[PDB]
RNA sequence: AACGAGACUCUGGCAUGCUAACUAGUUACGCGACCCCCGAGCGGUCGGCGUCCCCCAACUUCUUAGAGGGACAAGUGGCGU
């Protein structure tokens, strides 16, 4: 039956991990974030001695950085960051492309398109804005924004139309299109602010959790509350699996794999039990992303570390 | 050494933590971030310290209560504790006995039921 | 509840992040000139030495001074009601 082993663990961080993504293009790269104000390029060996070794470590900011991800042809890799900038990459050498200007205050989500033309930001300006690639703004949402600080966003993956997700700490979540840049629908739901969302590879669902740490379902398309779950204490990342119906949710001791057809967990991931007290005696799990073979998944922790798992029969 | 924190941190640090108590995580720069919106503390040096102390009694909170502020969940299971306790619904076993010179009384204020006897020995220590 | 203490102001220590500079520099050549073969080669060229030449060159690391960020007993282990 389909169970979980640890695989391994990377090294080579002075801060926590904040995000990890990976490029289905070269799955023998993996990208990574910290609070060590770089984002570390990988080169992975399968030897299980290690599991890998940092190839390059791009340089250049001021504070932390937040979340990261890769470009769709993979030779580009895109930042958002706590000191109010962004960065375009060239993910080959260093040698930033294009720095973009204008926030006041941090740059909390990022998230970079299938066409590679736009570009999107949250802000604790409570503020999504949109980028051109050439580093400029096609639109700024001021508008029947969050009233709060802008917790993630989200382009969805769809037949051709444009929606993008966002979800803000005012405990909603806002879909938008574009064109007319208008409220497609509000969604309630949730005590407490909320985390993150995801959307699944599909796109017609978003899986959104927070501080509740339940993990509640909304139609994208239906307009419709389907049901909840109880996550645990909190969730602080999600990610579905890119070739199943399952649902990876991040708690703090754990990570809790869900199936989702029926509904069940499947395992709770334990990583090492080492003796510690007595607040937070494990370090939180705060990200996490999946591979595109979807045997192994990453982890994002505080004692920076990256713990590796794969799926065994 | 030294620097043992002065009144006014902790004066506004239980005020700040009482009326956002959701917003609070417990590190330190989420923390600081959230009492910059939340407020405003004119000094960066100060606000770097008042932070510091909202994240310190966090910890504190998340275990028994604190005595110099609340929070509504506490006061919850205060209500909980203060109205039925699993212990008794019975008053108090329904039937207890008594010794002799109780007798005694009851005999002479029309009770005749629901009692022992035992005439146990002289006396105070001995 | 108030004054003093602290808070505050100035100064030092941390930025290959941000802002911009022939009354501040660096780098790059374009160089042409001088110099010694001093090294491969021949003296040229390639390399080395500074100065003049420097631009309608490129940049702001060094220098300058502004806006910001960073340190909080924050994290861990002992000890303390």
């Amino acid at each position: 039956t389909e169970q979980m082993t640890l695989r391994g663990t990377l090294k080579g961080h002075n801060g926590w991990v904040t995000q990890i993504a990976t490029t289905p293009q070269f799955p023998d790269m993996i990208l990574s974030a910290s609070r060590d104000k770089t984002i570390i390029m990988w080169k992975l060996t399968r030897d299980e001695t290690n599991y890998g070794i940092p190839q390059r470590a791009l340089r250049g900011h001021s504070h932390f950085v937040s979340d990261v991800v890769i470009s769709s042809d993979g030779q580009f890799a895109l930042s958002g960051s706590w000191d109010g900038t962004l960065r375009l990459w060239d993910l080959t050498t260093g040698t930033t492309t294009r720095r973009f200007v204008g926030h006041t205050k941090d740059v909390l989500s990022v998230a970079f398109s299938s066409d590679n033309r736009q570009i999107v930001s949250g802000s604790r300006d409570k503020t999504i804005k949109l980028w051109n690639t050439l580093g400029v703004c096609k639109y700024t949402v001021q508008d029947e924004s969050h009233s709060e600080w802008v917790s993630c966003v989200r382009f969805s993956p769809n037949s051709s139309n444009p929606i993008i997700v966002s979800c803000g700490w005012d405990k909603l979540v806002k879909v938008w299109n574009l064109a007319n840049c208008k409220l497609k629908t509000n969604h309630i739901g949730h005590t407490g602010y909320l985390n993150t969302v995801t959307v699944s590879p599909d796109g017609s669902l978003c899986a959104s959790g927070g501080k509740d740490g339940q993990a509640m379902l909304w139609d994208l398309n239906e307009g419709k509350h389907l049901y909840t779950l109880d996550g645990g204490d909190i969730i602080n990342a999600l990610c579905f699996s890119p070739n199943r119906y399952w649902l990876c949710a991040a708690t703090g001791p754990s990570i809790k794999i869900w199936d989702l057809e029926g509904k069940i967990i499947v395992d709770e991931l334990k990583q090492e039990v080492i003796s510690t007290s007595s607040k937070a005696e494990p370090p939180q799990c705060t990200s996490l992303a999946w591979s595109a073979d979807g045997q192994t998944l990453f982890a994002g922790y505080t004692d920076n570390l990256v713990r590796v798992w794969q799926v065994t029969i | 050494m030294g620097r043992v924190r002065t009144k006014t941190v902790k004066k506004a640090a239980r005020v700040i933590i009482e009326k956002y108590y959701t917003r609070l995580g417990n590190d330190f720069h989420t923390n600081k971030r959230v009492c910059e919106e939340i407020a405003i503390i004119p000094s960066k040096k100060l606000r770097n310290k008042i932070a510091g102390y909202v994240t310190h009694l966090m910890k504190r909170i998340q275990r028994g209560p604190v005595r110099g502020i609340s929070i509504k969940l506490q006061e919850e299971e205060r209500e909980r504790r203060d109205n039925y306790v699993p212990e008794v619904s019975a008053l108090d076993q329904e039937i207890i006995e008594v010794d002799p010179d109780t007798k005694e009384m009851l005999k002479l204020l029309d009770f005749g039921s629901l009692s022992n006897l035992q005439v146990t020995q002289p006396t105070v220590g001995m």
